[PDB]
């Protein structure tokens, strides 16, 4: 038993830190309603979406 | 031209509601999990108290 | 241990660095879109130069628009869309040489080629771009800084300060013509800002993997 | 500009729940088990009384 | 078998105001919620937050 | 005895070293996934070369990061995924050819 | 271990009644509906606003 | 020129509803916060009675 460090709680810390962003991100498809908010979600999908609104 | 191409920008850009909110609740149900799991993670090292006594 | 937690944390300072730059481009995007409506409006002939010059109103308020996110986006104390943000290292990693680079290009309304920036002289007679394009002051007609063909470039009585800018849009005034010819240079700014969002957006992508391997 | 700094100040500013509470937790073991052996290093030195008489 | 000092319990007692100190630190962030309340806790990060919250 | 309790800690030891590189190429599996939907998207001929020199940016900064797993990922002062960590010799017994080897290959883009 | 001072509690006391203070200030906003209850909040706020009323 | 100062007014004076709420349930969390520690942090001098015997 060693006290120092908690690896299996350090572990389940990295889980709770990966999953919370995930959900943020999805509430952030949620509420605008749009998939590609940032560039990093689709740069392909943002450069054929601009390009297609302003036709 | 218009509607062909504002229903082909809004699948490209637009979010799917229903394939969003399910994918949603499932990573807002795995936090609670690691949520519950760090709580008890914690209480393991507190057994060994008993022991050095 | 101790390098790869706080190396962790310069990952994220990178991530809030980055997420800057492309959340006000998000913005340059829709004023390219804007801007680009009024100019298939001044391409019908069914405008007046009247009306013409009257959307040149808002042509020049948006061009000063773009010019304003690139010179005031600013992260920390730095000026990220003002072409000053070049070869941006981050340490991501504990050692030397575990760093990634970053230039973001200057994305202002000059560089988009979607509008000019004048800057007025000492004495404020004539105001001068970059590359020096001359614009006098009360030259009679209606007054203002006049340029070298009798095309008003600012409307303005008295004299303007010492170093102020100011920012005139595209040409879509002059005839219709003019305006069609806009509209591949604007069409093409929206091609170059996506291009730079993207090359931000990956970098992002990189960083999130990043964290989780030194997390990890 | 300002939820993309609030975000970049909270992540310099503020602090993690889970990895302090987590944290917090290990010292206050720690510190229970150098109270547990303090206890019983004071009690070594008792044993020489019985020698002496 | 030396008495007059019980190096022994001595040297626990550092220790015992080495966790407890961390204990104290630790709970000033929980209460708080920041990282950084002192400037000796993160002397760049108190630069930068300052800034930070100033824009 | 006072060999196996030692032995014990070079398995140990060993088991660290191993979870190190494997969480290390559990990422590089992450990338690889990713940079393989950058590939089903440039190969539909909606896209133009623009886009798929738009999406080409990405695939250059994928490729870029599976390297950096792989020169960056160091146990001790070790570089596990750089193709040196080879002939590693566990000594798990605590005499002479009480040993397991381990090589890892390189495992960069 | 100084037992006639407990400072780690203490310490959590005023973040308690700091806390508790603020979100006094933000049940003021939501039950009234305005930003501005006291002049406190924004003077030239209170001074434009009544300005405005008037006119 | 009432609807456009009402409508002046209400932006200088009127409180925004969402920013709001969410701003009284993180202070109204920091509370609880705070309130939770303050309870293990008079239990820790409670410790040193058992040294003290």
């Amino acid at each position: 038993m060693r006290i120092n460090h908690n690896i299996a709680a350090l572990n389940t810390s990295r889980q709770l830190n990966a999953g919370s962003n995930a959900a943020s991100k999805n509430m952030e498809k949620l509420s605008s309603g749009l998939r590609i908010n940032r560039a990093g979600d689709d740069a392909a999908g943002l450069a054929i979406s601009e390009k297609m609104r302003s036709q | 031209s218009s509607e062909n191409l504002t229903s082909a920008e809004s699948r490209i850009r637009d979010v799917d509601m229903a394939s969003e909110m399910m994918e949603y609740t499932k990573n807002n149900i795995l936090t609670q999990a690691s949520q519950a799991m760090l709580a008890q993670a914690n209480q393991q090292p507190q057994q060994v108290l008993q022991l050095l006594k | 241990i101790r390098g790869l937690d706080m190396a962790s944390k310069n990952a994220q300072d990178g991530i809030s660095l980055i997420q800057t730059s492309e959340g006000a481009l998000n913005e340059t995007h829709s004023i390219l879109q804007r801007m680009s409506e009024l100019a298939t409006q001044a391409a019908n002939d069914t405008n007046t130069d009247s009306d013409r010059s009257e959307l040149q109103k808002e042509m020049d308020q948006l061009a000063s628009e773009v010019t304003r996110i690139s010179t005031d986006t600013e992260f920390n104390t730095k000026k990220l869309l003002d072409g000053t943000a070049q070869n941006l290292t981050f340490q991501i990693g504990a050692n030397e040489g575990q760093t990634m680079s970053l230039s973001i290009n200057k994305m202002d309304s000059e560089s988009l080629k979607v509008g000019t920036t004048y800057t007025a002289n000492d004495d404020g007679s004539k105001l001068v771009t970059a590359d020096g394009k001359e614009a006098t002051l009360v030259t009679k007609g209606p007054n203002g800084y006049y340029d070298d063909a009798d095309k008003l470039v600012y409307q303005a009585d008295s004299a303007l300060a010492k170093d102020t800018k100011v920012t005139k849009g595209i040409d879509i005034s002059s005839s219709a013509k003019a305006a069609s010819s806009a509209l591949t240079t604007i069409k093409t700014a929206i091609d170059t800002v996506s291009s730079e969002r993207a090359k931000l957006g990956a970098v992002q992508n990189r960083l999130e993997h990043t964290i989780n391997n030194l997390g990890t």
